[PDB]
């Protein structure tokens, strides 16, 4: 799972955001197609950052206290 | 002993552990005393504002909580034959958090006194009080952050 | 006598307050004596203009005076008031955003972006599922019982909690999401997916082992980082770069409201003189840093065999010593770096 | 005229003078060997003192300016609570001062590494110890100075804005100058530590 | 927030896991009371604000 | 429909009200309980003490003074106000079709002016007798001392 | 007895039951986050049993205070 899985998730998130922007209820349309779109955007951005920092790490977990029964 | 691990190396670690809690506690004490004088002066007339005016002493307390955190973290990094590197790491963490929380507690005390007084005269000053007071708290927070960064390198 | 007063004094005060307010409004009318008319003026939303016309038509029917009662809407250069029509949901966010200051007439309302951005910055800073769950329960205790705490006296602190109930609800929910990404429920981590890090096959008790990257953790921080003595290094790198990236994104999104305001106010001069050069400066420095962070994550340095650049050192050298790129992040980085420096200067 | 602090100042001055004359006259002037003190002393004391004093003095200056200008603007806010949000840029620029110290502390903590005993007191390790020490002091003290200055200026700005909103604008320029001072301090600290290698 | 939560967990509730018997049960109950009181007070409320 | 005003503030229009002087009070009530008009202060450059309706405010402000004095007296003697929902039921707070108070406001002014003096009189009586009450209580406490 | 104390202890004991139950389960299943360290208790199920007993103590408190709600 290289960088392009982030792009794929971006694609599906963008599809959802455009779809909802089209289908936002008319009663509170601005509130809907602002709050839902911004939640999708920020949730995706934070997830992508969390995934990317782990994608090609420059630091690996390092500890001395791991109990040997968990080596499986 | 060794050149890297002198017998006097744990002195810096122990004194940093002491320094964190001590200076954060004096900062918190100044904040609590000043803001509590403000609260007691204010709430003679308007005791209804007790649970608003209590915020500055609470923030002073969280300063000492940051100091406690750092002191505990550096304390469990101490050892008899610990390196001089980790000794000065612990010293730097304790000194940074202590001095930062001391300054933050002084600022919190003064700002909280002024704020409780004003927000008793002018209720719209509550948000102003608290938003300045958080900006004073964040300085002790920054000192905590530096202490954590340093302590992450202890051994 | 005082008991007789108590049963009706409140209604007397309400009526007298209304009547005094009525005359204080009438003062703001120009009393034309020759025409024997109060020439009043007032701001009303245009969508409510019809309502005003209807209701005055109803009162004149009540009085039967058949007077013109002229609702003469007129053009003016005066700055109109800033009315934001808020539901129970967005009312708290509007109140917190306009406590700083009330928006210019018909400029973009910051409260609508705030609805999401304020709780979610709170969540990024807060970032625990146990504490986010506690906050969500606290908020729901106000939102589910909303009709009971409404029409009820609330004091001040509890009133503040109630008026922010949806603010606190979004804080709790986004904090649960953030703690999921931080992989924090209280102090402890979740182990719901296979870790991307696998420990060595065997080790002696007390041995300083190092994990190996069998993969990448799907969503959230890998639970293999829990309890590791270098957890702080990776967590700090992650959270610091997250702060920089998301702060840049939020600043850019808010700054594009400047472009939208200039477009709405037909102020192309603000677009060309202010928006375009400020955008070029902001991107060419800090958005460069942002795309640079994501690119550095996008490159497998250990597999490429190239030295991982000192990203903050490179940002510093972008200004204090241009051209002498220390570790080449990407080809022609020196030319692009000095071009961005010159563009920001220009 | 007497004060305990000045009494100790003069006492320690006299003691140091007498000790120096004693060492010099007996031919042991080289025993007071501040250079050998710099050589023998652990570089980590210098480095971690640099970081700790950087962030500590940055926070001291930030907090000092913060309570100056915050107390002034809360007092001025009693009649005009509008002053709070308008003059809060003063608190902001005071806090930015401490953020500078935090950034410099991060940069310098990147330099902290376990140097080998065989290479402990080399030219590079001593250089980086002194560099981090004095760069942290430079950034921290400049930040302390700038935070106090910005707090004084923002207090004056809040009070003037309470007097009249038109007087606020040109004092914000003074606050900008105060912030530029701290920014210059930060960049000079970066330049001082720019060529300082890690501990090796 | 992460470090305060971890330190509070270590100081308050994790100590109780080390003792057993009815003294262990009592320590678990009381130390959970302390842990939750400080979590709501210090972490959720004091630091959420 | 009414345009949502959350992305940008609602579009305002300035309305000039040509109100016949005879129906001014009723009209002011109508569009005040309607609740969508923010009035411009056309008389901003006229000193308040010489403004058009200053005396009508002054008499009602005296009435409000008298009512808050009554509230102070009720607190002094520990009586709780009714605070009934009759005003809430009458004032729709979202419905503009409510009739204003008639001549009853003049009755309020007269009643208030009379009743204030009535309360002053009886308060002075009760206060004077209470003063001599306290004085004679102190006298008794002095006399109760055996030695 | 009072409604305020009843609600406070009811809520605290509900969180006690839930959280100590899940902690006891994670100790009983030898979850790494609770047992994987040398510094953790050496025998998962043993401490799981006492955490479960504490969860039952908070269950008693929860049910009792419900009887006074």
């Amino acid at each position: 799972s290289s960088f392009y899985t982030v792009v794929g998730v971006f694609i599906v998130v963008s599809a959802m955001s455009v779809l909802f922007w089209i289908m936002a209820p008319k009663n509170n349309q601005a509130v809907w197609r602002s709050t839902v779109i911004l939640t999708l955007a920020m949730m995706f951005l934070m997830w992508a950052i969390t995934f990317l920092c782990q994608l090609h790490p420059l630091v690996a977990p390092r500890r001395s206290d791991l109990r040997p029964e968990f080596a499986e | 002993m060794t050149e890297l691990c002198p017998v006097y190396a744990p002195f810096f670690g122990a004194i940093g552990c002491a320094s964190a809690i001590i200076f954060t506690s004096l900062g918190a004490a100044y904040g609590t005393a000043k803001s509590g004088v403000g609260i007691c002066a204010t709430c003679v007339l308007r005791p209804d504002l007790l649970f608003k005016n209590i915020v500055p002493v609470i923030m002073a307390g969280i300063i000492a909580i940051y100091g406690l955190v750092v002191s505990v973290l550096v304390c469990y990094s101490l050892g008899q034959k610990q390196a001089l590197y980790t000794g000065f790491i612990q010293l730097g963490a304790g000194l940074s958090v202590g001095l930062s929380g001391l300054a933050a507690g002084f600022a919190i005390g003064i700002v909280g006194d002024a704020g409780v007084r004003g927000s008793s005269q002018q209720p719209r000053l509550f948000v102003g009080m608290i938003l300045i007071l958080i900006f004073a708290e964040v300085l002790g927070l920054y000192g905590l952050i530096v202490a954590l960064l340093l302590n992450s390198r202890a051994t | 006598e005082l008991y007789a007063i108590a049963k009706e004094l409140d209604s007397w005060f309400q009526d007298v307050t209304r009547e005094k307010a009525i005359f204080e409004i009438l003062n703001k009318s120009n009393y034309d004596t020759n025409r024997k008319i109060l020439i009043a003026e007032g701001w009303i939303p245009r969508d409510e203009l019809a309502t005003l016309q209807a209701r005055l038509g109803e009162m004149i029917a009540r009085l039967g005076i058949d007077v013109p009662s002229i609702i003469q809407v007129l053009d003016t250069n005066h700055t109109p008031p800033t009315f934001h029509r808020t539901n129970k949901f967005t009312a708290g966010f509007q109140s917190i955003c306009d406590c700083y200051g009330i928006a210019q007439y018909r400029e973009i309302n910051a409260g609508l972006p705030t609805i999401v951005t304020f709780p979610f910055m709170f969540a990024i800073m807060f970032g625990d599922m146990g504490h986010g769950f506690l906050m969500t329960l606290a908020a729901l205790s106000l939102v589910l019982n909303e009709k009971k705490i409404n029409k009820m006296k609330r004091g001040e602190i509890f009133d503040m909690a109630f008026t922010g109930r949806y603010i606190i609800l979004l804080m709790g929910v986004f904090s649960m999401y953030t703690g999921f990404l931080y992989n924090d429920i209280f102090s402890k981590t979740m182990t719901i997916f296979k870790s991307g890090w696998k420990w060595p096959d065997h080790w002696k008790k007390g041995e300083s082992i190092t994990a190996t990257s069998v993969g990448t953790y799907p969503i959230g921080l890998d639970w293999a980082w829990h309890g590791t003595e270098n957890a702080l290094l990776f967590s700090n790198s992650y959270k610091m770069k997250l702060s920089i990236l998301m702060g840049f994104i939020h600043m850019t999104y808010s700054y594009f409201f400047s472009l939208a305001n200039h477009l709405y106010f037909n102020s192309m001069i603000d677009i060309i003189g202010n928006f375009i050069p400020g955008l070029l400066f902001m991107q060419g420095i800090f958005g460069y840093l942002s795309v640079c962070i994501v690119y550095k994550w996008a490159v497998d340095w250990v597999k490429d065999g190239k030295p991982a650049p000192g990203l903050l050192n490179m940002l510093i050298n972008m200004f204090l010593s241009p051209g002498t790129i220390d570790d080449e992040l990407y080809p022609h980085q020196a030319k692009v770096q000095v071009f961005l420096l010159l563009m920001a200067l220009v | 005229k007497f004060s305990f602090s000045h009494f100790l100042y003069y006492l320690v001055l006299i003691v140091v003078i007498v000790y120096g004359l004693y060492k010099l006259f007996t031919g042991h002037g080289s025993d007071i060997n501040f250079g050998k003190f710099l050589l023998r002393t652990s570089p980590y004391m210098w480095a971690n003192l640099g970081i700790a004093l950087c962030v500590g003095l940055s926070v001291v200056g930030a907090a000092w300016g913060i309570f100056i200008t915050g107390s002034s603007m809360i007092g001025a806010g009693v009649r005009a609570p509008r002053i709070t949000t308008k003059n809060l840029i003063s608190i902001i620029f005071c806090e930015v001062v401490a953020i500078y110290g935090l950034i410099i502390a991060i940069v310098f903590s990147s330099k902290l590494t376990v140097a080998t005993a065989e290479n402990m007191y080399s030219k590079s390790n001593l250089y980086t110890g002194y560099s981090l020490f004095w760069a942290g002091i430079t950034v921290g003290a400049s930040n302390l100075i700038c935070g106090i200055a910005v707090g004084i200026t923002g207090a004056t700005a809040a009070i003037s804005d309470a007097a009249d909103s038109a007087l606020f604008v040109k004092i914000l320029v003074i606050e900008i100058f105060g912030s530029i001072l701290g920014l210059l301090g930060l960049i000079v600290g970066l330049l001082m530590a720019g060529k300082a290698s890690e501990f090796q | 927030h992460a470090q305060l939560s971890s330190v509070l967990w270590t100081m308050t509730i994790q100590i109780a896991f080390g003792f057993r018997g009815f003294v262990g049960v009592f320590m678990t109950v009381a130390l959970f009371a302390m842990w939750f009181a400080l979590t709501c007070a210090v972490l959720v409320l004091m630091e959420g604000t | 429909e009414k345009e949502e005003a959350i992305f940008r503030s609602a579009e305002m229009a300035l309305v000039q009200f040509y109100i016949p002087q005879e129906i001014s009070r009723d009209s002011a009530y109508t569009l005040g309980q309607l609740g969508l008009v923010q009035f411009r202060d056309l008389n901003s450059k006229v000193r308040a003490f010489q403004r058009t309706f200053v005396n009508e405010i002054r008499r009602l402000d005296n009435v409000e003074r008298q009512y808050r004095y009554f509230y102070s007296l009720l607190k002094k003697h520990d009586i709780k106000l009714y605070e009934g929902d009759t005003d809430k039921y009458l004032d729709g707070s979202g419905e503009l079709y409510v009739p204003p108070s008639g001549s009853v406001i003049d009755d309020y002014v007269r009643n208030a002016s009379y009743l204030e003096e009535r309360l002053i009189q009886m308060e002075d009586a009760t206060d004077q007798i209470e003063v001599q009450k306290n004085d004679l209580e102190q006298y008794r406490f002095i006399l109760q001392s055996g030695d | 007895v009072s409604t305020g104390k009843a609600w406070c202890c009811t809520v605290l004991s509900a969180f006690g039951v839930v959280i100590l139950s899940v902690i006891a389960h994670l100790f009983n299943t030898n979850h790494e986050s609770f047992v994987g360290s040398i510094n953790d208790p050496e025998d998962g199920p043993a401490v799981a049993h006492t955490v479960y007993l504490a969860a039952l103590v908070y269950l008693v408190f929860f049910v009792f205070c419900g009887f006074q709600v």
